[PDB]
């Protein structure tokens, strides 16, 4: 919706890996943006 | 001893002295360092600040 709201941090990780991809792990038994 | 890219998760023990108020102090807060007078206040902080 055309409103406003801010976003707060949750989880900082020092994992430090080299990411160049992205995916989603969803159940299979109304969508995303 | 192994040190490759991120040596910021296995450190030695950290000390923490007592605190005083209403008097000039040379403080060191979480790495933030300065001189001033630490007096309790009222300003409100959001849990991540």
């Amino acid at each position: 919706p055309q409103g406003f709201s801010a976003l707060e941090p949750l989880v900082d990780l020092p994992i430090g890996i080299n990411i160049t991809r992205f995916q989603t792990l969803l159940a299979l038994h109304a969508a995303y943006y | 001893f192994e040190l490759l890219h991120a040596p910021a998760t296995v450190c030695g023990p950290k000390k923490s002295t007592n605190l005083v108020k209403n008097k000039c102090v040379n403080f060191n807060f979480n790495g933030l360092t300065g001189t001033g007078v630490l007096t309790e206040s009222n300003k409100k902080f959001l849990p991540f600040q």
